[PDB]
């Protein structure tokens, strides 16, 4: 269904926003932790 | 303390006090017949519920 | 210094993702007409 | 032999006129029900 | 990046203000379209 | 012994910004389903299969008059699983059918559950006796016995409250009319119990900010306090002589002020539970005999008893065909009872 | 023997902890909504029914000039004009039911304007 | 203090705002066309306001069987022509 | 016999293994990772 | 019968009320 | 001293003397047992079954007599309407004798173990202080039921060395104490089929037996002895405490929803057979079966039990009491004489119309008579002046088919709307209204009574778990908190894991 | 009026049992030194 | 009569009352919110039948 697709894209495109700014510090966390 | 004679015929049916297995002990079959009791106790639920209904079981007055 | 992703993060999002997707339905439900 | 486990028991003024007033409400209460 | 560079005092306004436009939206469809009894 | 289930048991009770623990296995899902699920229905679930209702705000309404409401009469006292035989697997039909009912009461109930339960954990875990669990008993009783046993002794979920604001008033106005609500005994108590509550949460509350020792030397006293100072921050000495002298009884102890503000609350909470449990029998406390016997011989006889039976008479002859349709009451204008004009 | 024996009548110490019971509350929520100061926690009990009991009776006071509860009834239709009852519509027919039967020979006129 | 870092410090952060200036837009804009293309009705089962009924019936499409209610509601909606 | 609804049964039965058991996989996961400090 | 029962209910109520206040356990302090 | 509410605590050390009181709180429920019965045996009228079976008369015991194969009494009639019956031994009478005589005996036993509480037996052989192995006491109690269970269904149910128990046709009519076969397969699992219950206690007991050998053998793990603090006797109260609200809630439920262990004919019927018509259902397929057979409308209507006519009667829902309506249901609707007969309401045009049943949710309920396709044809108008379905303006007949009016036919609005009255009630019934100054006004039965009380004592004993539980629990801070509790103990960070000191 | 006439001595009851109880208990407590 | 309409409502215990019905009754509608001591009044008789005891209390 399209309207799924039209629905989703908004907030996939938050996700990979905010994984793109937050992710070197994620990174940094999780090496941290390990 | 007063003995008496079915007391000490008793006697041993009360002397193991505080006595205790090791660690975990037979908890994880328990855990098992736990597990088993809750899915019982689903069925004859769902089944008392009309939300399980099995061939031949008729739960209603009209069972006979 | 401070941990990103944790217990407290993950709480704070489970309530406050869905309230703003909701909000934003419900925004649009403004302007339905019969 | 005197058993070891007997205590004294109180009730004091203030919890004889709490439970006093308690018994005689609930009876004010339910009594027009006992006659229906 | 770090904590403490835009003002609290401004976040809050900002904030409020947000929550003041949603509700009177949702106020103002309690006279239009659905639910308005017209 | 440090195995699995004791670093488990570490990670689980960690002092963070919320706290977990096992309970909160238990707990948090369930309190979050049921959160999500009230919600979601009020937000974009229908009645109209149902009851004929429109309550969502998505059908435009607002949230006075949004509900999960209870599922048809015809459902009977189904759990309504999403996989169950109604339903069958499909998530459309089972909001329809008022799947999300039974989902709401169900994971709330053992929602409850998992916060009692984290009550005693956390009481536990810092020292303290668990006197806030045993308090917390009486939402339990109360939501136990409206929301499943009394459902369960009436023909279906139907007859349970529906989850909105409105919703409840009808529920209210429906235990007036058929039930006689109002002359239930227990439901007086938990009347005593809710509004001396509320009465000794102000009275108490007001008599320590007004007993208040000069602690400071500012106009707002509120700085006059530290959680570790030892000294009471209010004169208990004071506060009984003015209570003694204004209305003649004070307290004098403490610890017996707190358990009763404890007590009475708790204690109307369960009372009126107890009533709802008759109710869900109809063992109503409808009628008082003598006062019939009387009025049916005696024309003249009149009380507010017989009164207010008239306006139950009222709301059922004028609320039972909306309010019950599957049962199909087609009332005849002529057989409604009516005073004169009105 | 009863726990409130271990208070004593004008006794300067207090008969409990106030930072366990913080502790704990504050764990069963979080941590900043739990009182640690007495006075406005004990402000608070005073405010909340007090404030809750006036509105109550502002409520009972402003409808004594007939401003009254909300009205949404037939506030819900559909496309063509149907009424769609909500639950505003059935507590409106047990309203009914009540306007209808109360004072049954007092009234001589359609409207009940008092 | 339980070691996350305050919110205060997070939410005056400009990184944060970096973040959700995109992200709370996002979402308010997904639920807003959840409802605008029409897909809350077909998710939910909920009727549009031109299918409460059919043209010319006043009664209520009340399932009336446990067991055959989802197809007394099927049946329902295929009766809106 | 295999019954609709028994079938609907095992399959609940399932997802609540599931649900169940991934939650506990997690917990123990985590559990192990970041350990308290004696 | 029944309006001897209340009355007299109600009657034990204001002379417990009397008690209570005035021969009540005096609060000292300590 | 002991505030009043402690005052049974003086036991918990005391195993003895817990002993006596257990003793004597046995005897005192074996004598209200006794008392019950002879109370009932002192007003129960055995004269007819059909129409004033026990349910109607108050009767709480004897339907439990009844269920398990007591159906007699000394004075020589049976609850199923024999007469000349010896009932051996154990009649009604016998059962309330037996009852008594035990709680005498407990009573002379409690007295016995509370004057010697100080037995060898309760000290603990090692350390001279009271101790009760509370892990093996349950091995060997368990068993013991286990053997009890077994017992009572591989003999006593089965008729092996037993009378059986109470089983009954779908609608009540035939009843009687039988033997019963176990039923081995998924519909022993039907809360309607007896053999179910026959199956259950064999298959219970055995587990009971087995479990039991295993909890005398095998001690708890010490993690589960520490956890459940099982040294301590006030854990038992809880976690009994909780099966009993447990057991008592489904009891409950079963005997307000009906099953093979709640017949009709002791208890009398559900609410939802009258939600669902379930009596009517069946009488109208036996008048349907008649008149295919070519029987007249009389012969039909006339054919049908009295029995089964008064089950489809509102009066004999147990939805439709009061809390405070007391006594049988007798004292309400009366006493049952007679079935009036079938009553058939026509219209002038000779339409066959129905009154609409009270539903159970009502005190009160509108007269109105639709035809059989719902289409309102008659009412009893409140406000006569724009009336149009008034029995006098659609010229409204009642004749009635079967019972004591049967062939007669009734035309005077009058009548007829004091009979389309009745018949909102469902079949209309004689009643002896004088005998027990009965009020007219709808009592529920013991299936309402009972359901009620076990609800809400399951109810309350929910809390009884949680008291317990908790002081078992927490029995180190029952008095209050530590003094000397460490503000960094319960203030936020200090230890890493909460209350964990060492964690620090 | 009709009022059922056990109510007396249930109402009685109600009253006399427990508060006897209560005063018992009073009572012995006070003859304690 | 509350409500004006010569339709004496029935509140004492004396007149077949019990703690639960019984109440005492608000003035007369006749009366609305006209000032009703028992000096304005012709008897006790008449005070009584027109509720005075409520506006006294
Ligand atoms: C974590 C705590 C928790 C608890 C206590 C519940 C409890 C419930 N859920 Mg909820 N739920 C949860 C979390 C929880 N849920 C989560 C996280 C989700 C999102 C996935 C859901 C989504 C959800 C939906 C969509 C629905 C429920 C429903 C329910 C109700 C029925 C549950 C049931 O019958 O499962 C039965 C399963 C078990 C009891 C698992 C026991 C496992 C045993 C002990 C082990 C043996 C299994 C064995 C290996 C399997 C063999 C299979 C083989 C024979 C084929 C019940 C109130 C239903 C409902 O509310 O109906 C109105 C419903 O429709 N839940
Ligand atoms: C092997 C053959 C066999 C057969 C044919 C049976 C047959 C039966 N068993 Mg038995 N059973 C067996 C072996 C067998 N059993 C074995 C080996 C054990 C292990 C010892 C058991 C243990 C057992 C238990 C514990 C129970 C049964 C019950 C039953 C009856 C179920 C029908 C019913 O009325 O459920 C009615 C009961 C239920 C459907 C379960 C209710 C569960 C509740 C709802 C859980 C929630 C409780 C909660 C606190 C309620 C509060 C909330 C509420 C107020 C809203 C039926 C006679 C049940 C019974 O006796 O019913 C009268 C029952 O409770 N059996
Ligand atoms: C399981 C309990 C139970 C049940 C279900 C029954 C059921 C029945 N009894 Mg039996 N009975 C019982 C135990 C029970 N009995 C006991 C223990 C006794 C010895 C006293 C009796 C002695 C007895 C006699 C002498 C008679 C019956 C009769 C009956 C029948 C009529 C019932 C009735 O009118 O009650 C009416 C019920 C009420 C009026 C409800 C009482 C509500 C209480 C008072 C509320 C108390 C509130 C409390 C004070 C609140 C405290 C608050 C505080 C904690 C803060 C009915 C079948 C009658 C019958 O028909 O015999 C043939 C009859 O004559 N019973
Ligand atoms: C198997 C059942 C059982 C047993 C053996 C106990 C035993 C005990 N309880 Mg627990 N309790 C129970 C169930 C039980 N309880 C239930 C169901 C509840 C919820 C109501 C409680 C709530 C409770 C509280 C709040 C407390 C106890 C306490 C106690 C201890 C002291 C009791 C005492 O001295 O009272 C003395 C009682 C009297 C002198 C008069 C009581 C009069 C009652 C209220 C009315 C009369 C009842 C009537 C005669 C019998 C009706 C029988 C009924 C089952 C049908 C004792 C260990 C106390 C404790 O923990 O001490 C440390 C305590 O504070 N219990
Ligand atoms: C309507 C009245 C009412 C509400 C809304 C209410 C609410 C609450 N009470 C709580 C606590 C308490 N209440 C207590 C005594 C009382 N509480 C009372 C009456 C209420 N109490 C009364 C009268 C008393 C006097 C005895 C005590 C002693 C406590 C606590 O200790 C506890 C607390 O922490 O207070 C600060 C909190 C439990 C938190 C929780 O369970 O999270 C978990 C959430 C879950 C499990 C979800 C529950 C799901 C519910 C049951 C059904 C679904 C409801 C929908 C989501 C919303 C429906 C809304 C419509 C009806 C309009 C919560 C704030
Ligand atoms: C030691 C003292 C013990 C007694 C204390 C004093 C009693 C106080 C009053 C309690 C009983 C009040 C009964 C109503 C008045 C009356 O006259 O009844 C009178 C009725 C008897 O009913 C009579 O019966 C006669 C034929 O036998 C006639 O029909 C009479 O007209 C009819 O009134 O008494 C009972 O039947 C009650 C028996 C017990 C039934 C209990 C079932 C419900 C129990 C669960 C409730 C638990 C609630 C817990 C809440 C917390
Ligand atoms: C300023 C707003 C006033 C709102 C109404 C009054 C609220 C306070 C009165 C409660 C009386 C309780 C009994 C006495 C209890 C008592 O003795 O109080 C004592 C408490 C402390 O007294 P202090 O002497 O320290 O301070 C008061 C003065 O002396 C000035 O310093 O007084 C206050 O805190 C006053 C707070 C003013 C600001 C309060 C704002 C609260 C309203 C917030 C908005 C809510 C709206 C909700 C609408 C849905
Ligand atoms: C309604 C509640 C009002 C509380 C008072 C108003 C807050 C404002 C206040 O009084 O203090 C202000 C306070 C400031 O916090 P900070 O920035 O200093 O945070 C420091 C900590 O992070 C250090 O660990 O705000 C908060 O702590 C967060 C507020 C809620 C944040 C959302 C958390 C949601 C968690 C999920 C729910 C868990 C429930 C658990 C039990 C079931
Ligand atoms: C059911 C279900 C589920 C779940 C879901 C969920 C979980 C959801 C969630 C959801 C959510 C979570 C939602 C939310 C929403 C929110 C909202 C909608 C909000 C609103 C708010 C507002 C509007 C505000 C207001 C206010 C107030 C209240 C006060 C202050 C002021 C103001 C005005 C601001 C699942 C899938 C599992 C399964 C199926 C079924
Ligand atoms: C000595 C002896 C003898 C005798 C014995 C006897 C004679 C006994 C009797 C016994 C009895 C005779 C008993 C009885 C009992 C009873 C009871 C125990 C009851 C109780 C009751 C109750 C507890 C109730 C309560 C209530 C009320 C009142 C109201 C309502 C509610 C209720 C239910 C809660 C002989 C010769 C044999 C031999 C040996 C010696
Ligand atoms: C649910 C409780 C099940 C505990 S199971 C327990 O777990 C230990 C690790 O924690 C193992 O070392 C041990 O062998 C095992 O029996
Ligand atoms: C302790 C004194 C009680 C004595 C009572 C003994 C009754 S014995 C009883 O009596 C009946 C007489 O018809 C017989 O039917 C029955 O078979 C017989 O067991
Ligand atoms: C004018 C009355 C003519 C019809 C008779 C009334 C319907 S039938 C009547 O109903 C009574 C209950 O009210 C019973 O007590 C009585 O036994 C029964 O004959
Ligand atoms: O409720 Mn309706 O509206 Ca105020 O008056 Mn007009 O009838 Mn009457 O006097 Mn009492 O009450
Ligand atoms: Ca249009
Ligand atoms: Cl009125
Ligand atoms: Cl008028
Ligand atoms: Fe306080
Ligand atoms: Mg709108």
């Amino acid at each position: 269904d399209w309207r799924v697709l039209v629905v989703l894209l908004p907030v996939l495109l938050a996700a990979g926003w905010a994984v793109r700014n937050i992710l070197p510090y994620a990174v940094k966390q999780v090496q941290k932790l390990l | 303390a007063r003995r008496t004679w079915l007391g000490d015929i008793l006697r041993p049916l009360n002397s193991e006090y505080g006595k205790v297995a090791p660690g975990w002990g037979t908890t994880p079959l328990m855990a098992v017949f736990m597990g088993l009791f809750l899915v019982f106790l689903l069925i004859i639920l769902e089944i008392y519920n009309s939300t399980l209904i099995l061939d031949g079981v008729n739960v209603s007055w009209k069972a006979l | 210094s401070y941990p990103i992703f944790t217990v407290r993060w993950v709480a704070v999002h489970t309530l406050a993702v869905p309230t703003i997707f909701f909000l934003g339905a419900i925004a649009a439900m403004q302007f339905i007409q019969r | 032999e005197p058993n070891p486990n007997r205590q004294p028991v109180e009730l004091n003024r203030t919890s004889l006129y709490l439970g006093l007033l308690l018994i005689l409400v609930l009876a004010l209460l339910f009594s027009s029900y006992f006659f229906n | 990046s770090e904590g403490g560079r835009i003002p609290l005092w401004i976040v809050a306004t900002v904030a409020g203000m947000g929550v003041i436009v949603i509700v009177g939206l949702f106020f103002y469809g309690a006279y239009a379209g659905l639910g308005s009894s017209l | 012994e440090r195995g699995w289930f004791d670093i488990l048991d570490d990670w689980l009770k960690r002092d963070r910004f919320v706290f977990v623990g096992w309970s909160g296995i238990l707990l948090f899902p369930c309190a979050y389903l049921a959160l999500g699920g009230w919600l979601t229905g009020t937000t974009f679930v229908t009645s109209w299969y149902t009851h004929g209702l429109a309550s969502s705000y998505l059908e435009g309404c607002n949230f006075l008059t949004v509900a999960v409401s209870t599922p048809a009469n015809s459902m009977g006292h189904s759990l309504l699983l999403l996989w169950g035989p109604e339903a069958q697997g499909d998530f459309t039909r089972w909001c329809q059918l008022g799947g999300l009912w039974t989902f709401i009461a169900l994971h709330g109930a053992f929602g409850l559950i998992g916060f009692m339960l984290r009550q005693f954990e956390i009481a536990r875990l810092v020292g303290v006796r668990p006197y806030n669990a045993i308090a917390f008993s009486a939402p339990i009783a109360v939501f136990v016995s409206v929301f499943l046993i009394y459902p369960l002794g009436q023909s279906s979920w139907f007859f349970a409250p529906s989850f909105g604001v409105a919703a409840i008033f009808r529920f209210l106005l429906f235990f007036q009319g058929f039930h006689n609500w109002t002359l239930n005994p227990f439901h007086m108590m938990g009347v005593a119990g809710v509004l001396g509550g509320a009465l000794l949460c102000a009275i108490h509350g007001a008599t320590v900010e007004n007993t208040l020792f000069q602690d400071g030397e500012g106009a707002s006293t509120f700085r006059a306090f530290n959680p570790t100072q030892a000294e009471e921050t209010y004169s208990m000495v004071t506060a009984n002589r003015f209570w003694s002298q204004i209305f003649g009884i004070a307290f004098s102890n403490k610890r017996w002020l707190h358990f009763f503000m404890l007590f009475v609350p708790v204690t109307g909470l369960w009372m009126s539970a107890i009533g709802v449990v008759g109710l869900a029998l109809n063992l109503r406390s409808y009628d008082f005999i003598s006062q019939e016997i009387r009025a049916a011989e005696d024309p003249e006889f009149e009380t507010f008893y017989t009164k207010n039976l008239l306006l139950n008479e009222g709301i059922r002859a004028w609320m039972a065909p909306q309010d019950q349709p599957h049962e199909n009451f087609v009332f005849p204008e002529e057989v409604l009872p009516r005073g004169n004009a009105l | 023997e009863s726990a409130n024996y271990g208070y004593k009548f004008g006794q300067e110490e207090e008969t409990y902890n106030i930072v366990a019971a913080h502790g704990y509350f504050g764990r069963l929520i979080f941590q900043y909504a739990s009182f640690n100061n007495s006075r406005s926690l004990h402000f608070f009990l005073a405010a909340w029914p007090v404030v809750g009991v006036w509105f109550a009776a502002l409520g009972i006071s402003t409808m004594a000039f007939n401003l009254n509860g909300f009205n949404f009834n037939h506030s819900v239709i559909d496309a063509k004009g149907n009424v769609i009852n909500t639950w505003a519509d059935i507590i409106n027919r047990a309203n009914l039911g009540m306007e209808v039967m109360h004072e049954r020979n007092a009234h001589n006129f359609p409207l009940d304007l008092a | 203090t339980t070691g996350e870092r305050p919110f205060s410090d997070i939410i005056t952060s400009v990184r944060y705002w970096v973040i959700h200036s995109i992200t709370i837009p996002a979402l308010f804009i997904a639920g807003w066309l959840f409802v605008s293309t029409g897909l809350a009705y077909d998710v939910f089962g909920t009727p549009r306001p031109d299918s409460y009924y059919a043209q010319e019936q006043r009664s209520i499409p009340l399932v009336t069987d446990r067991f055959e209610a989802k197809q007394q509601v099927e049946t329902f909606l295929e009766q809106l022509k | 016999t295999i019954t609709p609804s028994l079938k609907g049964f095992f399959i609940g039965l399932l997802s609540g293994a599931v649900v169940l058991g991934l939650t506990f996989a997690v917990l123990i996961a985590i559990s192990q990772i970041d350990k308290v400090q004696r | 019968m029944e309006t001897i029962t209340y009355v007299f209910i109600f009657a034990c109520i204001i002379a417990l009320f009397f008690f209570a206040i005035f021969f009540r356990e005096p609060p000292r302090i300590t | 001293g002991l505030p009043w509410y402690r005052v049974h605590t003086v036991l918990i050390n005391d195993p003895g003397r817990l002993i006596a009181a257990h003793l004597m709180h046995t005897a005192l429920v074996a004598g209200w047992a006794g008392s019950m019965a002879l109370y009932e045996l002192a007003t129960f009228d055995p004269s007819d079954p059909v129409l004033n079976p026990m349910w109607r008369q108050g009767m709480f015991v004897l339907p439990f007599m009844a269920r398990l194969g007591v159906t007699g009494s000394w004075s020589g009639w049976s609850i199923t309407g024999e007469t000349g019956i010896d009932p051996g031994f154990w009649s009604f009478e016998g059962v309330a004798l037996a009852h008594i005589v035990l709680s005498g005996l407990l009573f002379l036993a409690a007295c016995w173990h509370w004057v010697y509480w100080d037995l060898e037996l309760f000290r603990d052989p090692r350390t001279g202080e009271p101790a009760l192995d509370l892990p093996k006491m349950f091995g060997i109690h368990l068993f013991l039921a286990g053997l009890l269970c077994f017992g009572f269904g591989a003999f006593h149910l089965t008729g092996l060395f037993g009378p059986g128990m109470w089983v009954s046709d779908p609608y009540g009519l035939t009843g009687s104490v039988q033997p019963v076969a176990p039923e081995w397969g998924p519909d022993g699992f039907n809360p309607y089929n007896p053999g179910g219950v026959v199956a259950h206690h064999i298959a219970a007991g055995i587990v009971g037996i087995i479990a039991g050998l295993f909890h005398i053998l095998v001690r708890p793990p010490q993690r589960l002895y520490k956890a459940l603090r099982m040294g301590n006797i006030e854990t038992v109260l809880s976690s009994s405490i909780a099966a009993v609200f447990f057991a008592a809630f489904v009891v409950a439920g079963t005997m307000w929803y009906g099953s093979a262990t709640t017949p009709i004919e002791l208890f009398g019927p559900t609410r939802y057979q009258w939600d669902s018509s379930y009596f009517q259902q069946e009488i109208n397929r036996r008048v349907q079966a008649s008149l295919a057979s070519g029987a007249t409308l009389e012969e039909a209507w006339s054919a049908i039990p009295e029995k089964l006519a008064f089950y489809d009667y509102i009066g004999n829902n147990p939805a439709k009491g009061g809390l405070f309506r007391t006594g049988p249901m007798n004292k309400g609707d009366g006493i049952a004489q007679a079935w009036k007969g079938h009553a058939v309401f026509r219209n002038k045009e000779g339409e066959e119309l129905f009154v609409r049943r009270m539903p159970a949710f009502f005190e009160s309920f509108p007269v109105i008579l639709t035809d059989k396709n719902g289409v309102v044809k008659a009412d009893i108008p409140f406000r006569r002046a724009e009336s149009k379905y008034s029995f006098e303006q659609q010229g409204v007949t009642v004749s009635f088919y079967g019972g004591e009016l049967n062939g007669q036919t009734f035309t005077d609005p009058p009548t007829v709307k004091s009979y389309a009255r009745k018949a909102i009630f469902g079949e209309i019934f004689e009643f002896d209204t004088e005998t027990l100054n009965s009020d007219g006004i709808f009592r529920t039965s013991p299936r309402g009574w009972f359901t009620f009380a076990h609800a809400v004592f399951a109810l309350l004993f929910f809390f009884g778990h949680i008291w317990h539980g908790a002081r078992t629990l927490f029995r180190d801070v029952f008095s209050g908190i530590d003094p000397e509790l460490s503000p960094e103990q319960v203030e936020w960070g200090f230890y890493q894991k909460v209350g964990d000191v060492t964690t620090r | 009026m009709e009022v059922n006439q056990l109510g007396l001595i249930a109402t009685a009851l109600f009253v006399l049992v427990p508060s006897v109880f209560l005063i018992i208990l009073y009572v012995q407590t006070e003859s304690q030194q | 009569d509350i409500d004006g309409i010569r339709e004496p409502v029935s509140g004492s215990l004396l007149y077949g009352n019990n703690i639960i019905t019984g109440a005492v009754v608000p003035s007369s509608n006749a009366i609305g919110l006209h000032f009703y001591p028992i000096w304005e009044a012709a008897s006790l008789d008449e005070w009584l039948y027109n509720g005075g005891p409520y506006q006294l209390i």
